[PDB]
């Protein structure tokens, strides 16, 4: 229940992303597993987002940074202006066709490990902008770890996606060093949130009427 | 022939009625009972326009454009206030008994009655009493029958009996209980019964074969074919 | 700069430091998601559901008005019919990776079947899972509108509601009736 | 006579002046619902007419808008000159409080117009966009290159034969060759803009200030030619936020386009919805009731306070003080409490309708409005004392990127910059709309210099005035309908839709095929959060817009940037970008 990705920027593959993915089994012993868990804990509790925004979704993400939401509580407020110091790229906005090589370049300039959250309907699929100048989803060329529906997602939806990314990071397998060992990145194939929440969602019967505050 | 419509001069065929002449010019007059292939009968009273004998006439008189020849020198107004109010009143009278059926009606989005309700500008209901209802008939595998939606425009019987020479469709009953259908349940025997689904301006006669896998007209991908 | 400008600037710097240091004694403004739940007002436009009438049947008559009213085109459904003749969606899928939560489908719904509900937590790992079929949309109650039944108003006959049994409907009169 | 009635505006004195100067056969007056005299002039007389309007006794000083239109599919062109394409020029006389729209007809083969850049220097970017999207050449333009699309783009997307949807073309496939090609095309070429690489003593550093820069307000690049830290020249590179919103206007029904209007200026919300619904209501012949006017004004002022809070806090953050943005976003959350309760959404409510608003006000809205009106003023006074009266902020902003009334007028600058130059021009007072004349509020004006500091403090005073308007909205809220009684009110009131058949029919057709707007041209200008925002709508008689032209103020302000910042330090440009009040959705549409 793991997908292994191996990157190959100079291989015989031109289409982005320059990577290959294969469904494998969990590679994980009594000490390497514990130290991998410690590295995953440290990485998931210190996620520095890239100060990068395309449209209105960025306004909601930085709203989550402020005092009324305080995403600092999760340890994810540091907000680096440099791609080298950033761990998380939030595609917060429309992937405009003119902006797509820029997004690819900025993703290339980030360093390992890196995660991608596609925030909002535009970044997810193109959203309402099925139009000549808009790429229909940033996952046409960027591998995406978490998708947030919404236009915009509210700041707590961005926080919920941050927690989802934390659970995905906490059970991933990455090279502990670049000198010795397997260097491919193993990501757990999680149960979908739709299937997880289906039981409590279908059981809803009555909601408040839209007539009061 | 030269006619005047709302102060605009037009060249028309004098052998045509005013409704077909004005529709050929691109003007919008609401209509139900007239059809180009069936002729005019003046039943639905929807196509009212105000007529003036001279240019220096301001009183006028409401006439049926489908029943009025488009002769030389006629003055008419479509956008007259009394004409617009009467056409809206005709739509409202048709709406008094019409069922609340558009979401579950196969004619929706393709319905001439919907279009003429919108075209006259009638959107407020003030009738508060009961709506008459009808049972339906089984008309065979091709045509589905829903008489609640009938506006009694007589198009079906005029097409089926006068045009197509069919014998098993007719109009029964009287005043506001007029029923359009067969004398009993059974398959419509005309080889051209299927044209009723386009002839009927409402969802009384609908395509049952399409109704099995129904979609609306806007969702359809069309092509010209043979 | 002048001496007065220097003294005034020193005073303004001192004032700024003092006011932020007094903010250190203030009540916190943070709404602590997720430990305290987000309050959403009742008409908040979040996750879309399909609802049921008070009799327990699904309200959706598969009229396709929501799909055409959607400016994104992220609703796809197909009409089907039961034996008694009621219309219902054979399938109903919503692409939530596309949906902008504008609420135009709920506004266009003539049966109050489709409703936007106060729920914003729909983040996913794979965006193919953001395609919600009818099994993930149809809830077990009326949702925001507790009493409306479209079929109680429609003239079309279904099971348990014959001709003449809808609201504001008279009983059908046969053309063979003896009364004039 | 209702305000939406078709008028030719022959009683406007500018028509008589043009008739006396050029003759009665030199131009054709078109009757519209734009509220503005629309005059078709010959292409050979365009510069003469523009010069004559520039030198009138009470002159037309601002080129408000300049764009094109593809008339080849327009079936209702009665009384109009024969045109395959056309270019329109919206000019404003502030001292007359009047405006005129000149129109030039063009044949398909001869798609060239004389450039307007000598008369109005802000015509440069408008002509670049008209060339980019329509393929209309402007002769004598100093640099007529693409501005919305990349340089390696084929075709002109606003043409009627260009496909709108991305799914018409192949899905986006980023390859190595394509990435190298578009990254080469994005690379700045200083020889194409008349810049040298340096002097003999030193080299100029060409710096990308964006698209990914903390001070660029979105997808936006300025290429700075730097001598040390001095800006020798700059080229603002826009079009990175181009969403095809006008093309989408030709692609959605009149009702289903409203959420797109929300995302034109994404900090504006209902403010962005207001000119579109007013222009559609002019097309539909709808006069909304008083309660609708007050509801729309209240939502507009709430979103104006929201946008101004973000603007003031981000200016303070750009100057260097990072604390007030936390508190200001808390204030934005108080506004969002009210806005979520009323509309069901935070950022893009999509809540205005043709003929009214989507729902009535929920029970208990006045409690939330009263809470915000009690919360706001102490917070604003705290921001003023802690940050805006700090002398380091004043030394960063006072006297920085300054321009006067002449520079504001020649670049189309509106909003706080224009009123900071001393010109008292606000749309809500000069051309009142939506019942704004029933509210008492002041329009703050500057002393004559449009500073960074003056623009920010003018927006602070505008925030206080919007608080006054909201107090009046809370205290005097009319009882009545939230939707007009017109047949074209889209959608109709929902309860009548759910129980009345004719209302159900109207709703059915309005949400599916769309409301039918009779063929006309309409225009609505409003005071948006960042300046003057306008919608120019052409109906061809269908359920879709034939042409949706959105004039946004941020386009003009970003074009003004190199004239006002040339010869300054980079820090001055950072403060200038913070004080313009722009978002790039507004710039690129
Ligand atoms: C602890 C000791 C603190 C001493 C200073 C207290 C300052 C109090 C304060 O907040 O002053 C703010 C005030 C701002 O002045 P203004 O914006 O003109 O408003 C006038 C109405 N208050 O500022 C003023 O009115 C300026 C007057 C205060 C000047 C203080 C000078 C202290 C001695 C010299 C220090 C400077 C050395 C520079 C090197
Ligand atoms: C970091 C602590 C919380 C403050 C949040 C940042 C302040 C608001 C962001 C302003 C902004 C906007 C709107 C913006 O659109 C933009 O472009 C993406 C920026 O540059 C990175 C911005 O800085
Ligand atoms: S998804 Fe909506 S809110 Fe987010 S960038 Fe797109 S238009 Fe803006
Ligand atoms: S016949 Fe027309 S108006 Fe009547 S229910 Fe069907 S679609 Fe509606
Ligand atoms: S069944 Fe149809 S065609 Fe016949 S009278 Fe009724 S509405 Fe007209
Ligand atoms: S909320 Fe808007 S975008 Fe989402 S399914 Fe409904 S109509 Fe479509
Ligand atoms: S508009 Fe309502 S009843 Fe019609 S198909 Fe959509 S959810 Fe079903
Ligand atoms: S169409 Fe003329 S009366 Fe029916």
């Amino acid at each position: 229940d793991y997908t292994l990705t191996r990157i190959d920027p100079n291989g015989e593959n031109d289409r982005y992303p320059l990577q290959k993915q294969e469904i494998v089994t969990d590679p994980l012993n009594v000490f390497m597993g514990k130290l991998n868990d410690m590295v995953n804990w440290g990485r998931k509790n210190s996620i520095w987002p890239y100060n990068f925004g395309l449209s209105c979704c960025y306004v909601e993400m930085v709203t989550s940074f402020t005092a009324v939401h305080d995403v600092a509580r999760f340890g994810a407020e540091v907000l680096r202006a440099s791609p080298r110091q950033a761990d998380l790229m939030v595609v917060a906005g429309t992937c405009f066709t003119k902006m797509a090589p820029v997004i690819q370049r900025l993703y290339d300039q980030m360093l390992e490990p890196k995660w991608v959250i596609s925030m909002g309907a535009c970044a997810n699929s193109g959203g309402m902008y099925d139009i000549y100048s808009v790429v229909q989803g940033v996952d046409k060329f960027i591998p995406v770890d978490v998708y947030i529906p919404g236009c915009p997602p509210r700041p707590e939806a961005y926080m919920q996606a941050l927690m989802l990314l934390q659970e995905s990071i906490g059970k991933e397998r990455r090279p502990l060093s670049w000198v010795v060992g397997d260097q491919g990145v193993y990501r757990a194939n999680m149960q979908s949130e739709r299937e997880r929440k289906r039981g409590e969602r279908i059981a809803v019967t009555n909601l408040r009427t839209p007539d009061e505050i | 022939a030269t006619i005047h419509v709302d102060g605009k001069e037009y060249e028309v065929n004098g052998a045509d009625n005013l409704l077909e002449a004005c529709l050929s010019l691109g003007l919008d007059i609401p209509y139900f009972c007239w059809h180009p292939a069936l002729g005019s009968v003046g039943a639905c009273r929807q196509c009212a326009v105000k007529q003036y004998q001279n240019a220096e006439d301001t009183r006028g008189r409401l006439v049926m454009s489908c029943m009025t020849p488009a002769s030389d020198g006629t003055f008419i107004s479509i956008d007259d206030e009394e004409a617009k109010q009467f056409r809206e009143s005709v739509v409202e009278w048709l709406m008094t008994n019409h069922p609340h059926d558009c979401p579950v009606c196969e004619e929706g989005g393709n319905c001439h009655l919907q279009d003429m309700t919108v075209m006259t500008g009638h959107s407020f209901r003030r009738y508060r009493f009961t709506k008459r209802t009808h049972r339906n008939q089984d008309l065979g595998p091709f045509i589905s029958h829903e008489m609640n939606r009938c506006i009694a425009c007589y198009r079906c019987v005029r097409y089926y009996k006068d045009y197509a020479d069919g014998t098993d469709l007719g109009v029964y009953g009287a005043h506001d209980n007029v029923y359009f259908g067969r004398p009993e349940d059974g398959t419509l025997e005309s080889e051209f019964s299927g044209n009723l689904v386009e002839i009927c301006p409402t969802g009384v006669f609908t395509d049952k074969t399409h109704s099995e896998r129904y979609n609306r007209k806007w969702d359809m991908q069309f092509a010209p074919s043979i | 700069m002048t001496l007065k400008e220097l003294l005034v600037g020193f005073g303004t710097q001192v004032r700024s430091i003092w006011m932020i240091g007094l903010h250190a004694f203030a009540k916190r403004e943070t709404r602590m998601y997720p430990e305290e739940p987000v309050y959403l007002p009742p008409r908040y436009r979040g996750r879309i559901v399909l609802t049921r009438d008070p009799d327990g049947e699904e309200r959706c008559v598969a009229c396709n008005l929501c799909a055409v009213a959607c400016p994104v085109g992220c609703i796809s459904l197909q009409k089907a019919e039961t034996k008694d003749g009621r219309w219902y969606p054979e399938f109903f899928r919503i692409n939530f990776s596309r949906c902008i939560f504008c609420g135009l489908c709920e506004e266009a719904c003539p049966t109050t079947a489709i409703q936007l509900t106060p729920d914003f937590e729909m983040g996913e790992y794979k965006r193919q899972d953001l395609v919600y079929e009818k099994e993930d949309l149809l809830i077990s109650g009326p949702g925001k509108y507790p009493e409306y039944n479209f079929y109680r108003m429609a003239g079309m006959a279904i099971d348990g509601k014959d001709k003449g049994e809808a609201e504001n409907e008279a009983k059908p009169i046969d053309v063979k009736s003896l009364l004039p | 006579e209702p305000a939406w009635q078709t008028r030719d505006h022959l009683d406007d004195p500018v028509i008589g002046e043009l008739r006396n100067r050029f003759g009665p056969d030199a131009f054709t007056v078109q009757a519209t619902r734009t509220g503005v005299p629309v005059v078709w002039i010959k292409r050979e007389q365009l510069l003469e007419v523009g010069d004559f309007l520039k030198k009138l006794p009470k002159p037309y000083v601002m080129l408000f808008d300049l764009h094109g239109m593809d008339e080849r599919l327009r079936t209702h062109r009665e009384g109009l000159p024969a045109a395959d394409f056309s270019v329109f020029y919206h000019l404003i006389s502030i001292d007359r409080n009047r405006d005129i729209m000149l129109k030039v007809a063009l044949a398909e083969n001869d798609l060239h117009v004389p450039t307007f850049t000598k008369l109005f220097p802000n015509a440069n970017w408008y002509e670049r966009e008209t060339w980019d999207l329509f393929g209309i050449t402007f002769d004598g333009h100093p640099n007529l290159r693409r501005i919305m699309m990349p340089q390696t783009w084929k075709g002109h997307p606003l043409r009627k034969d260009y496909p709108a949807r991305a799914t018409e073309f192949s899905p986006f496939e980023l390859t190595k060759a394509k990435q190298d090609l578009e990254m080469e095309a994005l690379t700045f070429k200083p020889e194409e803009w008349g810049m040298k690489r340096g002097t003999e003593n030193e080299d100029f550093m060409f710096l990308n200030l964006g698209p990914n820069h903390p001070s660029a307000h979105g997808a936006f690049r300025i290429v700075l030619q730097l001598d040390g830290e001095e800006i020798v020249d700059c080229v603002p590179d826009i079009g990175y936020h181009h969403r095809g919103a006008e093309k989408m206007g030709e692609r959605q029904s009149w009702h289903s386009y409203i959420p797109y209007t929300d995302r034109i200026e994404y900090l504006g919300g209902c403010v962005n919805e207001m000119p579109y619904v007013l222009a559609v209501e002019k097309l539909a012949g709808i006069t909304v009731p008083d309660r609708v006017n007050v509801i729309r004004v209240m939502l507009s002022e709430l979103f104006r306070i929201n946008s101004h809070l973000l603007y003031i806090s981000t200016f303070i953050q750009d100057v260097g003080a990072m604390t007030p943005v936390f508190f200001a976003f808390t204030d934005r959350q108080k506004i969002y409490d009210l806005v979520e309760a009323i509309t069901g959404f935070r950022m893009h409510p999509a809540w205005f309708r043709i003929g009214g608003v989507a729902h009535d006000l929920p029970r208990g809205w006045d409690r939330l409005l009263r809470e915000f009106l009690d919360w706001m003023p102490k917070r604003l006074a705290s921001y003023e004392k802690a940050a805006l009266q700090n002398t380091i902020l004043k030394g960063r902003s006072q006297g920085v990127a300054a321009y006067g009334a002449k520079e504001a007028l020649e670049w189309g600058t509106t909003g706080a910059g224009l009123r900071a130059t001393g010109i008292d021009f606000d749309v809500r007072k000069a051309r009142p709309y939506s019942g704004y004349e029933n509210f008492d509020f002041e329009i703050p004006v500057g002393g004559g210099v449009s500073d960074c500091y003056t623009r920010v403090m003018l927006k602070v005073e505008e925030l206080r005035q919007s608080l006054r308007i909201l107090e009046q909205c809370l205290n005097n809220m009319p009882e009545g309908p939230f939707k007009a009684d017109h047949p074209l009110t889209t959608p109709p009131p929902k309860e009548r839709t759910l129980q009345h058949i004719e209302t159900l029919i109207t709703h059915f057709l309005q949400v599916s095929w769309g409301p039918v707007m009779p063929a006309n041209e309409s225009f609505q200008m409003i005071e948006a959060t960042k300046g003057i925002n306008s919608y120019y709508l052409t109906s061809d008689g269908s359920t879709m817009s034939y042409r949706t032209r959105v004039r946004t103020p941020s386009f003009a302000h970003l074009q003004q940037i190199p004239a006002a910042i040339r010869g300054s330090l980079v820090s001055d440009l950072i403060v200038y970008l913070g004080s313009i009040d722009f978002v790039m959705s507004d710039v690129d549409r």
